[PDB]
């Protein structure tokens, strides 16, 4: 259920105060660590000389209370982007002193407004602050979906709202947060408190924020439509933003005063509980995903590594997955020899790759639904692996499996293959190198012989994550490259994110290859949205046969099958893309006899470097 | 409470003084009254006082016994002085804004009162029904002051930390209308209307700047920089012939002419000053609070 | 209570077997992972071609069960450091397959042996493997306390056990060892499983494996007494080495038969249980110091940095250290006015450094417990801790503490003082500054004034642990010298370590100072074992005022005060110390007007380099 | 004085070809390394197995030579960039084979041009090739003041040349290396060869050129007015462009063949001698400051 919190600007006895909040059903409370009004001079006398208390005392809660219960709020008066120098430099001191009593009381966040365009001051005095020793406090900055300016009622005679669309205009507020975040750095100290007024704007100013790490969603009590009953609600338009903002599992914090007063303060809570409690509740794919999102991994390689045992356990387990390759090899039994030839004609099947043999199993199953006979060869070169598949030959199987201790490229066969049926595919199709293995393999395929899969395909789509670009940046380690971990794609289940344009295919793979394995493609992404390119999400599409296919395309993706997460392709620095640009993005797969790799480069609506080159930050072992 | 926010003197000359705590374990609020001015501060030697359950950041009188609050808490509350006027009771404490009310200014009538608050709201009260008649979010930022005309219930001043003075008249459908200098200056803080003139104010702004406007001209005849640092405050002087008291957060009162030429200043507040009223009894004697807890009684030549 | 596991060589069904050492008690299982008599040819045919499977199938337990309860053991012929050749060759394919077999299991730990003097080639194998991928695995190297050939039955007419003793000679199990460990270049993932004999060796064998990394100790069931019922039990001495190992926290494995046969197995882990839970059970001190043993902090800087409110909170909740500050500002208001002066006599005395005011109380307890008038002051120069003070001022105290919000060096006194009490100690005396801050101060104490405290003097001790060595070299940082980590003092709890030598007094400092702070201190430490210099603790005693003090010197520490853990000073690479030989140490404080610092060498028995040449690593900032 | 070159793109005996140039008076030369015309197959049977030689044997000059005279030239076939995947392949192939034998020779530079908007897998093959073991190498991209395209007679009877004023139109030559460089991740071994047509364009396009990495200006013998007397000159707009070249210090190419026939071809260096020992000889300040031209220096701190 929903963790919420409750915003004041007015706590008289701070014991009393959060006591109620608690009571009213809250899990934290966003209160001033200092009286908003009391304004404070530091400079010019004899102000400079008020004498103390500057603040209700640290002894008034425990430690504890402190550190999972107390949001700071830096005081309204506090502005270091001000005209006046005075007030800058009285802000500047004062904007230290609350932040820096915020860290003494060891506070979990601390909000800050970005009020208007320039909040520069603000952004470097924040920076000092955070570069003030390593001290790991969040830092929630206050953003409007649209701005108090254009949200203001028409009701100024000599200065009407305009009537007119501005597209870019409308969403001036993303602009704020966006110069402020690359002002400081990309610290990811530095979030996003998303504030939602009474009126939406146009879905593109909402949708300019995805892929940015919003930590709190701040809903107005002036927001909540009263229902016939009295209790507060919100319209379908304000649910649908909220569904999403659960997804995300943000921190619902209520401001302002109880204009429901019929009703007690938890009625707010009440509606937000009833409506996270009233989501969908897929899925197959999302509660086997859930854990997984936004965290970074790199590629298996199951040919340079040998898979550990609970590896393959987790992996054969994906029912999807082996009925689409049973029935595979269901339809290719039937297709290949005849009824009346049935007990007659037995088909030489090769699994290579079979690791504990769920495709061995899946050839058998289909064999005997199909009603033909089939001689089985297991070709595994993980020797840990063929330990599991001679148990289970020995127990199980018997002479019908062949276990072959060896390489494909390297195994001399004892007769040519009816079928190859292999499993070498990746998030990215051929990135755990399925072509190079099969190509080694093709010579012992009947010169008549199928291949499944038979094909598989590729797919690309720019996509804007901030947050994904914090994590990767963050991936910086000793002893290489400053910008290695920007040269080399990571497996990641892609959440907060914003997809830019529709999949398109990149490289594609035949089997048995009648005809290199290096491969270089240009594709052009039509952009609709303002937006900032991070990277590149990485799917696939395979043929097994005919008509029977895997896919973890998001529009064509296989019902519920957990085997493979996308793949993403970082790039250095963030790219600026206007709404109706295109974003030209290039891929190569290069190879020698000993690595594989990519490279990728942007060169519209502005050129990237090329990244990986050579491999020197990735390759993909042979 | 330490902190002294707002000083009235009422018709017959009594003391009307709104506090709050502003640091300390307790952020909460009080109003007294002195019939003695020359007692004030000292709590041990007045006729009556209460506290509030959060401070006040501005206070007005409502005619003789009524007393307007603009509260922390985001509530405007209307405190009743007793028979005896022994005892201040609340008649109502409406929570109808979404943030500090910052400024209240009584209508020309005395039966309804507007507000403005941080939450960037001005309302308009009907303190006889204890309900709010029209919601205007005009403004993009902060309310920082709001005057009501001295002689007009539907005209009304207010400002804003978006830049804006707007001159109000409910009367007309888009009732706000944006007035001030040829350029965009610092914001402005402090609003008077001039006693005489229907049409003429003051604005003090955050540079410590003081401007007589025409609201008929629409712009600034003249200024003049009084304060070092933001006026807080302007006040005219009960006078046929007004002198304006200006406030300031560089703890210093000025009291000057109609061409804002300086005739009077006090370094006596070694903190901010908070609010400035002429006595009714005795024209030159002007008495300001600050957060200093002192009331200082001032003689102007 | 005790984590214990079983050891055996024989295991038919893995199933049962598991059930069984379970039911006896055990949390874990030492197993083969292959037969132990199964010799496997990888070179000369026809053994080279061994029909498979090579052994047990991974699909017999649980992931869970080979992560939890399942230790890895190199099955016996596997010998690299054969003289022979060919047995060298299969001992090395057979040692990858088992250690790559272990990894495919993901089993918590592998036991290896070390039985003779060259296991170099093992050493090599098992540094290829680790160096094969990041992957979190254990090496539990199984060492004797005694080598089986000086523990042998004196039964060998024409060779005798030598009735000599051979001090070095006695030690050899622990070269083995450090010869292993340091070709494998210090690796975290190398353990000792220390093998405990029936006849312990002298105490100097047994404290030779105290710094050194114990995981595991070995208890055959042969080396168990019997008693009158027919119970197990151990010899007093073999308690006592059993007592320091439950202190390490090691887990206990049983090798061997049952040998007391009418009995349950757990009767073994029975006495163990019953040993551990009749320890001696301390502390004061140690109860409260569970937690930070061998744990690395930075040591804090009260002058540079603002202490968080938490840091203050745990440090005024020590009674023996504020007990002390009483009785010390106790005696010297009754030395310093007499008797009859007491009504007429007002002491002004100074806090300087005041925090959250618990030397202020124990100023005040000491005035009316004395029975003399005082007047405080709470000098402070964290602004958010002067805040609790002026809140307690308002409150509490009145106008007898006069609150002052200044640094001491800068703060320009209305009166000179009697008393200046001040708290500016670090776990090495001066190393929080307490010298320059009180100098800065002198000039307003009386011509005849005292302060508290009056003296401190820091000591050193030279330690051996390659334990709290792995953690220093761990705490490489990008971004700055690579042996930076080396070059700087660690507050620590110093727990698995060996003093070498009795701590000895390194700096002293005096105040008032009647007479600089740069010091230059050599210091011969006698050392009476063979050993490895890691470092030196630091500890240090303060004269608050005459008889009352306080120390965390070992000697003579302070009873349950936990205030301060020792420092620790690392070397970049450790010093062997043979028997006999001394430890020359030498240390410098250094100072500029910015920066202060501590310069250290070893110079006997060998030159280290001198750690920290001009603060380039560690400053401490005034 | 100008240290100068001669562009060739034909050298029969490369012994007297670089003997006459050296006699006509450059320091260096710039050559194809393999036949220019000499298209060659990586893939396809038969051509694939066409015997060798490929090209010329190294034997021909001394290392010293090699090292200090000859300039590479990647074959003007060569084309990374193709839209036809086997003339791409081939163009990967052959444009490594002739930068693996330039670095073979270890020549101080090699030129590659930049003729086309796309020049984005030309990029990646020379990136690919730089990070083939740190070999110092110069890589001189030839980029034109004016594209081919935008200097064009205008006799194309239906598609007629502009004549509107496009600002950024006449800087796409600017972006052609600046999304190159970008790609290589501006590369220290990567400079621009500007080469400068009969008419220059507005001073912003060349005003494009300033902070940019120039080593060689080319200067074909066609943009050469002919005075009176026959000897070649330039325009005053041209010899502006040429001293403000030679305080960048570049190297100075002629390419094309002699126009002014009643000459030598020195009468052209005689020219650019003549231009820069008669530049304005400041200064106080420029003669004390020669030495320390872009290079960067830590602030002192006299404190
Ligand atoms: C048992 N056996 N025995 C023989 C053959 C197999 C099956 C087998 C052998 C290898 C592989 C497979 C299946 C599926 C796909 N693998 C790789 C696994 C990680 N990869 C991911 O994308 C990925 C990351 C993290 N989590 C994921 N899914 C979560 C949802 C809960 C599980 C997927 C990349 C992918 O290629 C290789
Ligand atoms: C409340 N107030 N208010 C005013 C003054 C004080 C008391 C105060 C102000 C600072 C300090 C003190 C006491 C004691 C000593 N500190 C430093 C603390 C970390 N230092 C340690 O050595 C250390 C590390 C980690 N754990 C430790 N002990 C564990 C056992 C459970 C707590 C000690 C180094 C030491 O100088 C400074
Ligand atoms: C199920 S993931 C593919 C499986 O095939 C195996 N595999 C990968 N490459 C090869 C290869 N070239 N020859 C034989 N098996 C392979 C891997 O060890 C893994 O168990
Ligand atoms: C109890 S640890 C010592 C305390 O004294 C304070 N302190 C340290 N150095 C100085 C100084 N030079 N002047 C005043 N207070 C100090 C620290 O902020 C801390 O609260
Ligand atoms: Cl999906
Ligand atoms: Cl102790
Ligand atoms: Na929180
Ligand atoms: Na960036
Ligand atoms: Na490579
Ligand atoms: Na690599
Ligand atoms: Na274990
Ligand atoms: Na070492
Ligand atoms: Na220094
Ligand atoms: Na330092
Ligand atoms: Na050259």
């Amino acid at each position: 259920r929903v963790s919420s919190g409750r915003d004041l600007n007015c706590v008289p006895e701070i014991a009393d105060t959060l006591g109620a909040v608690a009571k009213q059903g809250f899990d934290f409370l966003c209160m001033p660590v200092f009286h908003p009004r009391f304004k404070r001079e530091f400079i010019q006398e004899p102000a400079k000389n008020r004498p103390g208390p500057q603040t209700r005392s640290d002894l008034l809660l425990s430690g504890r209370d402190w550190n999972t219960l107390i949001v700071g709020k830096l005081s309204p008066w506090i502005r270091p982007d001000s005209k006046v120098e005075k007030i800058r430099r009285n802000s500047e001191a004062a904007m230290l002193q609350e932040l820096n009593f915020g860290a003494y009381l060891g506070l979990p966040a601390f909000l800050l407004p970005l009020n208007q365009e320039d909040n520069t001051n603000l952004a470097r005095v924040l920076t000092n602050h955070i570069h003030t020793g390593h001290h790991s406090s969040m830092f929630w900055m206050r953003v409007p979906l649209v701005a108090p300016e254009d949200l203001r009622d028409d009701i100024i005679e000599n200065a009407p709202t305009t009537h007119t669309e501005e597209y870019s205009g409308e969403e001036k507020t993303w602009m704020w947060w966006h110069n402020f975040r690359t002002l400081c750095d990309y610290s990811k100290r530095i979030a996003v408190a998303l504030e939602i007024g009474a009126d939406l704007p146009s879905n593109h100013v909402i949708d300019r924020w995805l892929g940015e790490p919003i930590k709190a969603a701040i809903l107005p009590t002036s927001i909540f439509l009263t229902n016939k009953k009295g209790f507060p609600v919100l319209s379908k338009m304000h649910q649908r933003l909220i569904f999403r903002l659960l997804k995300l599992e943000v921190q619902f914090i209520i401001t302002g005063t109880n204009h429901h007063s019929e009703k007690e303060f938890c009625s707010y809570l009440q509606y937000l509980e009833y409506l996270s409690q009233n989501r969908p509740p897929p899925n197959a794919y999302e509660l086997f995903a859930k854990g997984y999102e936004d965290y970074l991994q790199s590629p298996l390689q199951p040919l340079m590594d040998n898979l550990e045992s609970q590896t393959y356990e987790v992996f054969e387990k994906d029912p999807i997955k082996y009925s689409q390759y049973q029935q595979a090899i269901y339809k290719c039994l039937l297709d290949r020899v005849p009824e009346e030839e049935k007990d007659t004609n037995v088909q030489v099947l090769m699994v290579l790759g079979a690791g504990r043999g769920p495709l061995v199993n899946a050839s058998l199953r289909a064999a005997k639904q199909a009603d033909r006979r089939i001689k089985l060869y297991a070709v595994e070169k993980n020797p840990n692996a063929v330990v599991t598949l001679e148990n289970w030959q020995f127990e199980e199987w018997g002479s019908q499996v062949t276990v072959v201790s060896s390489d494909m490229r390297e195994w001399v066969a004892p007769e040519k293959a009816d079928i190859i049926v292999s499993e070498l595919l990746g998030s990215f199709a051929d990135n755990e190198l399925s072509p190079e293995c099969l190509d080694g393999a093709q010579h012992f395929l009947k010169d008549d012989g199928v291949s499944i899969p038979g094909e598989y395909t590729s797919f690309l789509a720019p996509i804007s994550s901030s947050k994904l670009y914090n994590e990767v940046r963050a991936c910086r380690e000793k002893d290489r490259d400053p910008e290695a971990q920007f040269e080399m794609p990571y497996v990641v289940r892609l959440h907060n994110f914003h997809q830019l344009s529709a999949p398109q295919p990149c490289f594609t793979f035949s089997h048995p290859n009648r005809d290199d394995n290096n491969r270089y493609c240009t594709l052009e992404f039509p952009v609709e949205v303002n937006t900032v390119l991070h990277g590149f999400a990485g799917y696939f599409e395979t043929v097994l046969y005919q008509d029977i296919t895997l896919s973890i395309r998001p529009e064509t993706h296989s019902p519920g099958m957990f085997s493979w997460f996308p793949i993403l392709f970082p790039i250095k620095q963030p790219i600026t893309v206007r709404e109706g640009q295109t974003i030209c993005v290039r891929f190569w797969r290069c190879s020698n006899s000993k690595k594989v790799w990519y490279e990728w480069a942007v060169t519209a609506p502005v050129c990237s470097a090329i990244h990986n080159p050579t491999g020197r930050s990735y390759t993909i072992g042979l | 409470e330490r902190q002294l926010e707002a000083a009235r003197y009422r018709s017959d000359g009594a003391l009307l003084l709104g506090a709050s705590s502003l640091s300390g374990r307790c952020w909460a609020g009080s109003l007294w009254l002195f019939k003695d001015p020359c007692a004030a501060p000292n709590e041990g030697f007045c006729s009556a006082g209460v506290q509030t359950e959060a401070g006040v950041a501005d206070l007005t009188w409502v005619g003789e016994r009524g007393i307007l609050v603009a509260s922390d808490s985001g509530a405007v509350e209307l405190w009743e002085l007793d028979e005896n006027e022994t005892l201040i009771v609340s008649k109502f404490c409406k929570y109808e804004h979404d943030d500090i009310v910052s400024t209240v200014s009584v209508l020309s009538s005395g039966t309804q009162a507007v507000s403005g608050s941080k939450d960037i709201c001005i309302k308009v009260w009907d303190l006889a029904q204890q309900v709010v008649l029209s919601s205007y979010r005009a403004h993009a930022a902060q309310v920082t002051c709001v005057a009501a005309s001295p002689h007009k219930d539907s005209v009304f001043l207010s400002c804003s930390e978006d830049n804006r003075i707007l001159l109000w008249d409910t009367r007309c459908p888009k009732p706000a209308s944006q007035i001030g200098c040829s350029a965009p200056g610092y914001l402005p803080t402090s609003l008077a209307w001039h006693p005489q003139q229907s049409e003429v104010f003051v604005f003090g702004d955050e540079n410590g700047t003081v401007s007589l406007v025409d609201t008929k001209s629409t712009s600034c005849v003249l200024s003049s920089a009084v304060h070092s640092q933001c006026v807080t405050g302007l006040v005219f002087s009960p006078h046929s012939v007004p002198f304006l008291a200006s406030l300031s957060e560089d703890c210093s009162l000025a009291v000057l002419d109609s061409s804002l030429s300086e005739l009077f200043r006090s370094q006596a507040h070694r903190d901010f000053v908070r609010d400035a009223t002429w006595s009714p009894l005795n024209h030159s004697l002007l008495t300001t609070v600050g957060w200093d807890h002192q009331v200082v009684h001032h003689v102007v030549p």
